[PDB]
This record gives structure tokens, C-alpha cells and sequence, in this order.
């Protein structure tokens, strides 16, 4: 009702502010559905009552201070949304998007609504834990610097026996690398029993780390479908002494992560997040809420690790989108840049940083561009698209590893991974049979540039 | 379908059964239809549904979308560089309701653009094909043909958009610091450039 | 020794599954142990049991008269599939085998037929109308079972099979008889000669 | 890779179902993008190892068993999906989700996808609590029959004192209404403490049911930052021996929702669920997950209430898409109805019902539609709208319990609330001057 | 999101046979997609729904309703019909325009040749504000 | 009162069957009996109330639904009734025995009645655990495969001081089987406590593990006086990283076992069953229930191992019931088959399959006969009739593994058991002098 809509107004360093693509339906003039966004995420589309004497409740009012038409676009703008505060709860994500995007979406009025950007102020970000562990604390627990992980994805999905899975887990860690993945659908199933699995991958571990004589961890997942169950089985992994654990945060909730992430530091474990259920809310660009907010929530409600997907078939304005959240979960401070995705400057008050995790169909050859695209802190999860090793997990591992010491050792020569980063391989392939097996069985690629 | 009680039953389970397309799992209701139906009408109606000599096919209908603005067609007066004369030879376009059609007898070039507000907003619109290098250098990208559409009915000045002139007989885009005694044919509001193994999950 | 031959094979997945079985079993026999073949190798001693056991009825196979179609089809897949057969005798293996593989049997199947065929070799004197082919043995059980269901509808799953697995042409017709529900020999009224 | 299309299997009746609105690219044919959807949703893209020559794992796959195109729409066509039983961890909705809608929404190769619907079988259903306590139930605790409860919406939203939110509940539960409601937004803030406002709307509700004779209470949100925090909340409205609280389900999520469900059976307090962050979900028609699901699963991570929306200002065809789901949520058998956009015949095995809770911009002048509508089995909000009574809160609640006992009164007698909806109202306003000042301020309809 | 698509209209049922064969064929030109074209014609802009798209020549013929079966309860309005002319194999599940004895109509019939089929029937379309209150 | 006599109706996949075999009285008629037992099971003679005028409770009645003459017999026939799902506490076979079994087997209108069979419905099913591990789970921790296990009975059965029973035990472990067993009367005595057997039994096992290579276990006998006790016992089991412990079902009972069979899987140990006083309820054909039922009962209620018995000196006729029931314990789905025994077809849901044990007189000649009739998927146990090996323990423990072995390897091959079986032996014999004292001292079969 327009008393919401105040240009002039200049937002607080303490102010959350929330950027929506608003795309009003045709005749709507802009102000107003500016104005829609501000009152009906904010406070209540003001309901005037008697009690005028007593109620100047303006503090509380939630407004767009800034409306931005999106150039390229048909009838659609940027509205610039700040809250104060005190409006909400401390330490709450499930409260921040009870109140930011929590009723606003099911207008008439407006075609469609998208979330791009939230700044969370520094004040309030000194209200959350945050991740258990940093990137670097990670590195320090484990014994591992100077290059990317390595994960490692058990196939086939779904079906096999705990002792399997166990089995299967031995060796992929046995054959060089870090991790290795407990499949998102994977919580306790009649085929697989939870308590089982998570007895025959610490087995595993057990023994592959003991033979190798590197730190290595398995995500376990406990995600569970009550707080009860969840923590149970952290507690397990806990008893266990399992270095990390694993966790679907969208579906199972941020209130049921919250409570992981804060008993992750308490018994101080690993947190790797799993994103499932993004795709639904992330996608359409004129609807949902962009993963960029949902990579900042997860930062807060905590997690050490999070999925991010690959950028390596996607055009270079995707790129720097997914480039633009990755500096947002890795990095202290991220300047306004609009072309990347980002909205506002986000400062985050030495909260630690979340480690990305890369994943898709993804083999040997695309080491190259994952260890110059991401850099060092990352986590690169093989075995995951159309792809085997016909010798066994360990062999595949093995091929993988090999690469990438090979690459991360170029690059640190001075080597330039986007030209020679395929001679790199190969040159790794010749005394490596292991290397030599994989190359053949995948198409090289080689370098197809950018312009902007 | 009378309104008696039975006939309301009988319609349900009619309706219902409808959607059903294998004989097997339309048996509950035909059964509950004939059980409950009152008129003769009805009773047929249920029988219907028992065979399985082939229907009249259900014909391939869309909906008019009023939930998105539908196309405008809009006249091409052809490549720039052009006369001022040949975009005032192009009358104004009258689509005919109910389906927005549009009639016209000399030689004309036609082209379909999407409903944008702004194109829709427009009185009268009329396309011209130029390349990019006729506007500003906006970006990096080398120039490329544009198409432009203007309107004709907006010819008021001003400071911030572009507008198509008569250069001593012939067409032009510019703008103006300083409202102009050059003849404004126009204004410019719309420019647009010209317009695979991921069965990959982004996980 | 190079028995790392086998080793490297078995690591490298050189060959099929029943040569996987045979080399397992002569390390096995040569004073490995399956955890130690499971460090070197990528088989787990359950999927080790499973080629073991599996080649030898492979061996039972080729040695009892099974179709080139059947011993072709069963080099590279269904180890599974014959280690349901593995308590089925010697002789018994090979038909067994043309079967399972005639009708596309998975491993949840053959158990199945293999006890059908354990359960119909335990005769002295044979059903009547029903040969010791193990397609016979097959539509014997389905025979058997049918006739406690008293009405038709419940009794088509079980003929079904039957037809579907009915060798001889004296079994197909005691199957087919199944099939009417003109009244039959009503079953006589006995009592039973009590010892109890 | 079409190992995933297989039309000639039967489902079966233990089998999880679901009903997907596939918009394939330009293109691609219907066949492959039906069989990726049950691949990437059951199994994954099928990674080939040299473990499946010894055993294979195919009983766990998804399977596409159908594939009807959509008429009126573009390129447009529902895939209908089989999942075994074995797949799912018993009594998680969060394991459903992850399975069903984790990573399939996520393709280049579909323009959009949108599921609309699941089909629970009994012998999953039979594993979850479902509502702490039913329809049945709540009616039996609360000693209120044969109508709609009644509830009010505290003004303003946001900013008021623990003692002011509980003084104006005080007089909305006085003045004839059943509940009042916390604020979805209302958990713990430095304007207001979760503990101040427990205490002060304990207070009010007491003397409210003390003076009236009625069972009142009061939605208490639990909703929290952390599963630590929500109990303690719980426990303290517990300890305050009070009816019902609520909880934000979707912002909250299903694993921190279904411990609060079982909590609540376990110490007998009612579970009003608010549906926060649904639109951001299941309102675009292309892309997404439709309410129908998300209700469905908030039956099984249980509730006792739910905010269903109105059909009040809604069009013909969306009213029967509202009471079709709104059925799935009361109903213990829901036929399969394509046209109210149910897509499996749903038997809830006799898992207790969710009453819906209607909210908006109602007033008085709704009432009559309302109890035509819904029926008895509902809650009806106030207060929602740009709407306020010029004499108190107390007296706003009068006018429109005085509004549902006439029309529910009218209905029983047999008068048609359709056509007599207004004249019973004018009827009623006659004798209660509470009334009669409502009547006057909202327009009737 | 998808193309518009430019559509010749031959005119109002009732018509002839040699009227819709006397339609040329539409020549999209690069890359705008622009039609241009020297006699007297009618057009329409249609959305780029895929079935459109995909034919190879379609045209649009002004009906009513009431030309095909009646589908649910509505009276007969407008239609909008269009046709690809490069579909002329039989199929029992759809309708064409078809050759009666100087003209055509549209039919159902699953074995005719006699008649020829001068096109399919690809679309039918019919002819194409006060709350801010929230779906809670 | 012939309301419970309704032969036109089909049973639901979700009801509840019962297959009761009725001798009446004489003079009394088939359909009042068999509508008697459904009255009396489900609902009870049926008490008219002015209660019945205003709401009916019909749809909770069990009901007689086929009426089977039993060919052969006495005036005898099988009444099968069909309870719905709702008139049962899910999980709880204490309320299933309650309901079925609870008091029609006390009228005076039957001369005797007997429950042959329960079919459980799948969504019943699905809300138990079943087996804490199942056989396969079991085989994954022990790291057995492709063979039936061998267990030990210690003799004499009383009497022995702890130390003496862990050192007995020692040797049956070392000497080459997988486990050894406490006698089922063992439970804390005066002769011997407890704790005093747990710990050095545990001594035993580490020991014998240690010097073999292979995961040993014994059954500790966790039954007790008190809930409290069984548990404080099983704790100690599990304190002492046990892998097995043993628990007498009927005589503790299974509201008992059902609280271990969960403590079993929540602490990832194994529980081994033992059906003391089965013999009390299950040996007279025309009274009591059969054993079947109580297989299927200890399915649902928790275990891993259960006594089947033995079917070496029985007849053809009780062979095919024994592997009957054998089949419901172990497999998944289940044929009707009235010849053997079962009168429904069992479809059991996925859940876990128990291992049969078979016991009695047996000695290393019976390997061949229980090798070929069992399978692999049971435990053989030895030392259990009017028998000893004159060396000690540990020589008559490889006497039957080298027996063992020596079948497992022969069926492997291809040789014929039932033929070949005695030859294998006495070849086996030949290399092995324990086998060769053995083989000596029993008379072969």
C-alpha cells in the first residue's frame, strides 16, 4: 500500500535486504508490486484497526528502498527489499524464509517472483555457528594441503548389501582416494539397513587408511526422517570415530540441519551436504529462489561440505553464476558484481568457509579444468555420470589420483593447464597403467575459449 | 442426466469412468451406474461406456491463453538503407476479432513477434531490418543484423531513447541532447539480435 | 609359482566369469584365503563363493549334455542364476541349465524350478503322465498345487505356468484338464485305517 | 536409457506411483524423456560395472508403465512412474522426496517438469503415525461438534509486546472464537520471547474458557531454528497444559516436522501446521511440485490442521483441484479424479484426517459459502485480510461465531445456504449488534 | 521459451477447393523469420506451439465449433482451425480436410481415398483484476 | 449368531486370515460353529446395546468366509475367517494371539479346535522389524558363506560351574564349529550365575577365535525373571562385543522378545531362538495351535536363529509340514500348498528371513540327509541325544566340519547326497582320524 515503497530511504548496515525478480502481471504499475513484496514478506499488508493511538509499529516495516528494471526483459524488475533486524529470530534460517519467502510467492497480482540475493548483515551473521569446520580446519584435521580432494561415488545406486557397499567403499579408498559418497537415497532401507552400513564402512576405512597411510573418511548419511533418528545415527558414526558425516539439508529441513551442523562442531565431525531438491526451487529464472541464497543459508544453518554441481558444459554466463555462489561459500568478502549474480556486497565476519563440491559426469579427463576453474579448495566426486572402470573401483581411483597430482604438479611448475592440461594426462598415462586404461575409455577434450 | 438422486449417481460414475481407457477398471463404476440410475436417458449413457467400431476421436483443441498475451504481426517496411517514403507507404495494420487477423492486398513482408507489453502497448508498429553498428557499440560483440521496430505514433522528444529521422529523404536512427527540427518518423522500441548430450543430472 | 597370473586377470577382468571361478578356486586350493584374494582382486569372498560354486555347475553343465546355446549364454552372465542349480545332482544340471535359459529365468526363478526338480526327483515311481524332464517336474508342481483351488479364476496364474513349462504331451493334458469347471469322479468317501 | 519404459507392467498394489507433468525439449521424444525420469528419480543414469555379470540389481529400478500425452497444452505429457516398496525408508517423508523429487527436476533435456501427484500404497502408509491425533479425535478433546471451529488472526502481524499479543488473544477467545493463532513469522525475536508469549497467552486462555464455559486455545508456534529448540517449545506449552501449538512445516522441513507430530501424539497436544514457502514451490503449472503432494506428505509427517487456502476468490476450475486434495487430506478413499487433478485413487489404511483450515480476506459475509464448501470438518481464520472491527477484537469474534451458528442453524433445518447464504446473515443481525456493525462494513456478496 | 509463427489464412467456411490450393507455400526468411508475399492474402501470428512448428506447410481456415463433434456442454462459438497440407496419409484417430464434389469439409472416417485428403487437422483454438490477497 | 457366516465374501489383501481346524460337538451344524469362532475371535458373543440403534460396528466383525470339510476325519473342518487390519495393535503378535486365540478355544460346543494358520497381509507386516539380521545380514557379519553353521551342544546340561562351561565351550569352538550353545534351562542359578558363564564363555570364544581364524560365537542365554533383567543380561553380552545371545520366545514371552529382537538389531547382535514348551501347544492334531503359526509369530516378533527340529526319524507326511514351515521362516513368498501344511499363501514384505536349526540325536551320518533336505540357510547341532566322541570335545567338533566340508564340497560337485551320501563320509574318514573314530562309534544311515 505504498508506504513501502521508499527510495529515498538509504539501508543499514544491520538491515537484512532481499533482492526479488519481481514480474508483475501486465497493467500492474511497478511501485505497487514493489510495494506488495515489501509489506507482504515483511509485515502484515497493513490491517488498520483502531488502535492507531497505541500501534506506530513503522519500525517494523520491511521496504523497497530501490526498483531496477532488468534490461533485456519483458516487463520485469529488481525489487530492492531491506528488513530491520529485530525481525528475526537469532541463529534461524527456517525463520529467515518463514518471513522473507513465505507467503509473498502465491500472489495473483504478480506472474512470477524469484529470490536472487539475500545480505545477511554481519550482525546478524554473529548469531550462527555456521560450518562445524572451515576449509582450512578441514585441511588441518585431515592432512591434506595443496590440492583439490577426491571423492569417490558407489555404484550402482541402489540395491547392494551393507557388507557390499563396505567392500565396494574399501577400495576406492584403497586405490588413492580421499573420500568416498554415500548415496543421497542411501538413509536405512530393507535391502540396506543403516546401522549395518555404517558398521562395514568403518571397516573399511579402518583398514584402507591403515594400508595407504592417509586420513580417510566415507560420508555416512544420516538423514533420517525424525531428529531423533538423524542424531541416533550422527551418534553412531560418532561412536565409530568416523571422521565425516553426510546430511540432505532441503528435504530433511534447515531446522533438523541446523541441529546436525551445531552437533557436528560439539563432537567435532565432518559435515558434507548433499543439495537434493534444489533443482525444484532453483531453476526456472523467472520463479523459485536462486541456489545462491540456498548456498548462504547452508553456510549458516552449517555444512563443511556442498554439492555445486559442474561447470564444465555450461556457457561462460553460467559459469560466472556458479562461480559467483562458489566465491559466496568459500570467501570472507565478495564485492557486488551484478554480471556474476551478485546482488549485494556480503561480508561474513570471519564465519568459516564451506569447501564446493564438484560432481557430474565428470572423469580423468576434465581434471585439467576442475583444478584450474575451482582451485585448490574444492572436493572432486568421480564415478558419477555413464562412466566405469573395467578393472575395478580401486584402479579407478588410482587413475584419478594419479591425474590429479599430475595437473595440480604442472600447475605449480608454471605449466598452463588450459592449453597442455590433456599432455598432462598423458604424459601421466605412460608410466601409470591404471591412468592408461582410463584415458582410452574416454574422449579427450581440449580448449574452446571464452569473449566477453 | 435428470436431477433426481439416482441420475446425479449415475453421473458421477459416468464421469469418473470416462478417463478410464481399459475396459477391466471401468467395471466398479458402469456396475454402481447401473445399480443408481433413475431415467432411461442416463441408462444409456452408462452402456456406452461398455464397448471397447472405433468413436469419434476427441479433436486436437488448445486453449486460447489468456494467462500469456498472445503474438502481435507486424509490417516490414525492408533493409535499411531505406526511404522515408517507404515507411510512410505502409498503412496502419487493423487486426480483426476474434482472432486477430490481419487482410491486405498490395505487396507487403509480415513478421511475427512475440506479445511483449511494450509491442502490445504500441498504436501503431512497424519493423525495419538494420545492423547494430547503426545504434552504439554496446558491448565487445562484433556487429550483427538487428531487427527494430518503431512506433509511429510516438514522435514527442526526449533525451533518453532513440528515434528514426528523415535525413533529407532517407531513414536514420539517432538521438538528440536537443529537441530537433529534423522530421522524427518514429521512435525505436524495440531491438533484438538474432535468436546438446545433457541427459546429466546438475546434482 | 606365477599364480599372479590369475591374480592380475582376476584384477584386471581378463576373460569371463567361469574362468573367474576356476582361477579362484585354484588359488583358493593353492593356500589363499578369500580375504587375500579380496586385497589383491576386486571379488569379495561371497562373489568369490558365488564363481566358485557356479563354475562347477558350469563344469556340470558341459559335462552332462547341455545345448551350445545354453553353455554360450551362461560363459559370460547368470553365475547367479546357476548357483540356484548348484543343488541339483550332476546329471540333473544340464537340462536344468537348457531350461533356465530357454525361459529367461532370473536367479529368484531358478530357485524356484530347482526345487520343483528337487522335489520331483524324490519320487521312486513317477507321477503318472509326467516324465523326470525337469519341464515335466516344473508342470507337475504347478499340476499339483492347482488342484486345491476350487475356482477357475484363482487357478490361471498356476495352468499358466504350466503350459508355459509342460514338456511331454502326457503332461500338457493332465495341465489342460484343469481348465473345465459335465461334473467330474466326485472323490470317495475315505476314512483312514487309524494306527494312531 | 529406455530400460525405463516399460508400458506392459501392471503396478502393483505396494508400489509407490508417481504422476509427472514431463515438458520435454523441442525434439526430444516423450519415450526417452519418460525413461530418464524414472531413472534419474529410482536408480541414477545407470553406471555399468563389471559387478552386474555377476548379479544384477534390477527390481530396484523406476519404471515409466504409462505415457499420456496432456490435451490443450503444448508438446506437454504426464509420466506415470512405478517404484518399488524396498526403495523407501519406512516412516520418512524426507527419503520420498529425496528419491522422487532429488535430482530429476535438475535435466537440460526437459524445458520444465512438475509432480503432481503420489499414489501411497496402504503397506508404506501403514509405517507413518500420520496425524497425532484425528478429525475424530480433536472433536472428542475439544467437545466441539456438528460445525467448524473457529480461529483468529492476532493484528498487527508483527511488533507487539508478549503481554499485548496476549491480551488480544484474550479477547477473541472471549468474545466466541475457538482458537487464535501465532503469527507463522512469530517464533522467539527481541520485540517478543517465545517464553513471555507462552505464559501470557496461557493466562488469556485461561480466563477466556473460564468465563465462556468453551475449551479454547491457542496455536503456539514451536517453530525454531534448531529439532533442541522446537522441543523445548513443545515441552513448555506442554507444561502450560495447553490444547494445541503449530509448527511451519515446509520452512522447518519434514524431518523436524515428523519428531514434532510424534511429540504431540505423545503428550496429547494438537499440531495446527502452517504451509510457509509452498507458493515458491507449487504454483507455476510448468515447473514444480503441486500442494496435493505436499499436503499428502504433511498427512504422513503428521498434523492435525492444515492451511489449505479459499476458494472464495478462485475460479470454478481451481475450487475442484482446492476440494480435491482437501479430500485427500479428510477422506480415507479418494477416487482417482482427473478432472479435480487427482491422478491414483489414494486409500489412506485408515491413517486419521487432517481438518483444513480456510484463510484469506473472509468476513462475515463469506460464511454462508464457506460451510457450503468445506463442511464441518474445517477451521475458518479471520482477521486475514485488510479487515478490522471498529469496536474490539472480542466483538469481531461475536460476529462471526453468532455468523456460523446461524448458517450452520439454517443448514440443518434444510434452508439453502446457496441461495439464502445473505438473508440468513440479516436474519441473524436483527437480534446481535455485533453483528449488525460487521454487515454494515464489508460488502455482501 | 518458443517462436511465433506466421500463418496464411484462406478464409471463412463456407469455401472451395481450388481457394486453399491457390495458398503458396510460406518461405521463412533468414534469420528474423519475415514472410513476404505480392497478392492479397490474410495472416495471423500464432504462438510456436510445437505441432505448428514442426509443419511443414500449415494454413488457417475461419470455422465454427459445430463443424466437428460437440465436446462438452458449450455452444457452438468460433474456431480458429489450422491444417498441415503436407499430412495427407489416412489414420483412424484424426481429421482432415477432405474433396466434396467442389469443396471440403472436415471428417472422421478411417478408410478414404476416394476423397482426397487435402490436409490434417493439426490445431483448433476458441477466441482469447481486483486482489492483492495472498494464497495462505 | 450366523451374522459371522458370510460365504459370498472375498477377503481383503489387507485382512487378517485365520484357518482354524473345528471338531464340534456332535448334533452341532458346521455354520454355527464356524460362526461361533469368528464371533468369539474378533467382536465376542455380541452384546445388543440401545447403543446399536444410533451407529453400527459392523465393519469390525471377523467373519467365517469358506467352510472346507476336512476329507479323511472325524466330523472335522477347517474354518477360515477373515478379521479386518484395524482390530490390531501394530507390531504387537501379543494382540494378534490375544484377538485370534484368546478365547474361543474354551467353549463346550467344540469337542477340540486348533489354528493351523495366520495370514498376515503384507501392510500388517510392514509394521514389524522382524529378524534383527537377517540370514543374509548374518552371513555378511560372520563371514560365513556357501554352507549350512555348526553349533555345540555342552553336556552334561546342569551342574557345571561357569569356568567349567567356558571351558567345554573353548574346545567345541576350536575344535572346528561356528558356535556352541547355553542349554535353555540356563539361566542364573545357584550351581552357576549368570554373570560368572557370560564372562568366561567370552574368554572362550576370544581365545578359540584367535588360534582358528574364525569369527566364533555362543548363545548366551539372555531369558530372565523381569524385562528389567533380560536386557541388564543382554547388556553385558553386548559389553563383552558378543556376536550372538539366545532367548527362550514362549516361555519369557513376546511382549519379552519383542523388546530383544529391537535391542538386537539396535546393537547389532544376533539373537538365537529357542521354542521351549512349543510341545505343550503344537503336538495334538485336533487342539491347540500349530507350530507354523508360532514360526510365523517369532518371524515378526524378533529372531535369527530358531529350532525347527529335526526330520531324520520322522515320516514322508510330517517332512513336507516340517519344510513347510521351514519355508515360511526363510523365504519370501510363500505358495498355498494344503498338502504341506499351509493353507495361505505368504507374501512376507521383504522382511528378513530366520535360519532353521535342526537338533535331536543327530551325529556325523546324518550330515549327508540334513545337507541335502535344509540347505544351506540353517545350523546343525550336535551333542544333543545319547551321544559322545571318547576323545573330548574339540576332536568330535572336526569330526562334523570335516564331515560338513566334506558334503558341501561333494553337492558343489554335483554327487548325489541321497545316494553318495554315506561314501563321502568314509572317504572323508580316511584322511581325518577324528571322522574315523566317529564314523566307528555310530551306526550309518
Amino acid at each position: 500500500r505504498l508506504t513501502y515503497y521508499t527510495p529515498d530511504y538509504t539501508p543499514k548496515d544491520t538491515d537484512i535486504l532481499a533482492a526479488f525478480r519481481v514480474t508483475p502481471q501486465p497493467g500492474v504499475p511497478f511501485e505497487e508490486a514493489a510495494a506488495a513484496v515489501a509489506a507482504e514478506s515483511s509485515t502484515g499488508t497493513w490491517t488498520t484497526v483502531w488502535t492507531d493511538l497505541l500501534t506506530d509499529l513503522d519500525r517494523y516495516k520491511g521496504r523497497c528502498y530501490d526498483i531496477e528494471p532488468v534490461p533485456g526483459e519483458d516487463n520485469q524488475f529488481i525489487a530492492y527489499i531491506a528488513y530491520p533486524l529485530d525481525l528475526f529470530e537469532e541463529g534461524s534460517i527456517t525463520n529467515v524464509l518463514t518471513s522473507i519467502v513465505g507467503n509473498v510467492f502465491g500472489f495473483k497480482a504478480l506472474r512470477a517472483l524469484r529470490l536472487e540475493d539475500i545480505r545477511f548483515p554481519v550482525a546478524y551473521i554473529k548469531t550462527f555457528q555456521g560450518p562445524p569446520h572451515g576449509i582450512q580446519v578441514e585441511r588441518d584435521k585431515l592432512n591434506k594441503y595443496g590440492r583439490p580432494l577426491l571423492g569417490c561415488t558407489i555404484k550402482p545406486k541402489l540395491g547392494l548389501s551393507a557388507k557390499n557397499y563396505g567392500r565396494a567403499v574399501y577400495e576406492c579408498l584403497r586405490g588413492g582416494l580421499d573420500f568416498t559418497k554415500d548415496d543421497e537415497n542411501i538413509n536405512s532401507a530393507p535391502f540396506q539397513r543403516w546401522r549395518d552400513r555404517f558398521l562395514f564402512v568403518a571397516d573399511a576405512i579402518t583398514k584402507a587408511q591403515a594400508e595407504t597411510g592417509e586420513i580417510k573418511g566415507h560420508y555416512l548419511n544420516v538423514t533420517a526422517p525424525t531428529c531423533e533418528e538423524m542424531l541416533k545415527r550422527a551418534e553412531y558414526a560418532k561412536e565409530l570415530k568416523q571422521p565425516i558425516i553426510m546430511h540432505d539439508y532441503l528435504t530433511a529441513g534447515f531446522t533438523a540441519n541446523t541441529t546436525l551442523a551445531r552437533w557436528c562442531r560439539d563432537n567435532g565431525v565432518l559435515l558434507h551436504i548433499h543439495r537434493a531438491m534444489h533443482a525444484v526451487i532453483d531453476r526456472q529464472k523467472n520463479h523459485g529462489i536462486h541456489f545462491r541464497v540456498l548456498a548462504k543459508a547452508l553456510r549458516l544453518s552449517g555444512g563443511d561440505h556442498i554439492h555445486t554441481g559442474t561447470v564444465v558444459g555450461k556457457l561462460e554466463g553460467e559459469r560466472g553464476i556458479t562461480m559467483g555462489f562458489v566465491d559466496l561459500l568459500r570467501e570472507n568478502y565478495v564485492e557486488q558484481d551484478k554480471s556474476r549474480g551478485i546482488y549485494f556486497t556480503q561480508d561474513w565476519a570471519s564465519l568459516p568457509g564451506v569447501m564446493a563440491v564438484a560432481s557430474g559426469g565428470i572423469h580423468v579427463w576434465h581434471m585439467p579444468a576442475l583444478v584450474e576453474i575451482f582451485g585448490d579448495d574444492s572436493v572432486l566426486q568421480f564415478g558419477g555420470g555413464t562412466l566405469g572402470h573395467p578393472w575395478g573401483n580401486a584402479p579407478g581411483a588410482t587413475a584419478n589420483r594419479v591425474a590429479l597430482e599430475a595437473c595440480v604438479q604442472a600447475r605449480n611448475e608454471g605449466r598452463n593447464l588450459a592449453r597442455e592440461g590433456n599432455d598432462v594426462i598423458r604424459e601421466a598415462a605412460k608410466w601409470s597403467p591404471e591412468l592408461a586404461v582410463a584415458c582410452e575409455l574416454w574422449k579427450e577434450i581440449k580448449f574452446e575459449f571464452e569473449a566477453m | 442426466f435428470s436431477n433426481h438422486p439416482g441420475d446425479a449417481v449415475a453421473y458421477q460414475a459416468w464421469k469418473l469412468a470416462r478417463q478410464y481407457s481399459d475396459l477391466q477398471e471401468r467395471s466398479r463404476l458402469i456396475a454402481r451406474g447401473l445399480r443408481f440410475a433413475h431415467s432411461e436417458t442416463a441408462r444409456k449413457q452408462i452402456e456406452q461406456l461398455l464397448v471397447d467400431q472405433r468413436p469419434a476421436p476427441i479433436p486436437p483443441f488448445f486453449r486460447f491463453d489468456t494467462e500469456d498475451e498472445l503474438p502481435r504481426i507486424v509490417p516490414v517496411v525492408g533493409q535499411l538503407p531505406l526511404k522515408a517514403e517507404e515507411l510512410k507507404a505502409v498503412p496502419l495494420v487493423e487486426e480483426i476479432e476474434p482472432f486477430r487477423l490481419v487482410k491486405f492486398s498490395g505487396e507487403q513482408a509480415w513478421v511475427a513477434l512475440p506479445g511483449w507489453q511494450v509491442l502490445l502497448a504500441a498504436e501503431d508498429p512497424v519493423t525495419i531490418l538494420a545492423t547494430s553498428d547503426r545504434f552504439p557499440k554496446q558491448n565487445q560483440t562484433e556487429p550483427g543484423p538487428v531487427l527494430v521496430v518503431v512506433d509511429r505514433s510516438q514522435r514527442e522528444w526526449n533525451d533518453f531513447s532513440y528515434f528514426v529521422v528523415d535525413h533529407d529523404g532517407e531513414l536514420d536512427f539517432q538521438w538528440f541532447e536537443t529537441k530537433p527540427e529534423f522530421p522524427i518518423l518514429g521512435k525505436v522500441i524495440i531491438l533484438v539480435r538474432p535468436r546438446k548430450d545433457s541427459w546429466q543430472i546438475d546434482e | 609359482e606365477l599364480a599372479q597370473e590369475l591374480l592380475r586377470k582376476l584384477r584386471q577382468k581378463q576373460g569371463n566369469w567361469v574362468e573367474w571361478g576356476q582361477a579362484i578356486a585354484s588359488l583358493q586350493k593353492s593356500g589363499y584365503n578369500p580375504q587375500d584374494i579380496f586385497e589383491a582382486t576386486g571379488f569379495e569372498p561371497v562373489q568369490q563363493n558365488q564363481v566358485i560354486v557356479g563354475s562347477q555347475v558350469y563344469n556340470s553343465l558341459e559335462k552332462s549334455g547341455a545345448s551350445a546355446a545354453t553353455l554360450a549364454h551362461y560363459a559370460t552372465r547368470g553365475s547367479d542364476v546357476l548357483y540356484e542349480l548348484r543343488l541339483l545332482t550332476h546329471e540333473e544340471r544340464a537340462a536344468a541349465g537348457d531350461l533356465t535359459f530357454t525361459h529367461k529365468v532370473d536367479a529368484d526363478e531358478a530357485r524356484e524350478i530347482a526345487k520343483a526338480i528337487k522335489d520331483f526327483s524324490r519320487f521312486r515311481i513317477l507321477p503318472e503322465g509326467f516324465s523326470n524332464h525337469p519341464g515335466d517336474a516344473v508342470a507337475y508342481q504347478a499340476w499339483k498345487l492347482a488342484r486345491q483351488y476350487s475356482d477357475l479364476q484363482e487357478r490361471s496364474r498356476l495352468i499358466a505356468r504350466g503350459l508355459r513349462f509342460a514338456h511331454s504331451e502326457t503332461a500338457r493334458k493332465q495341465i489342460e484338464q484343469l481348465l473345465v469347471d459335465q461334473r467330474p469322479a466326485p472323490i470317495p468317501p475315505f476314512f483312514r485305517f487309524d494306527t494312531e
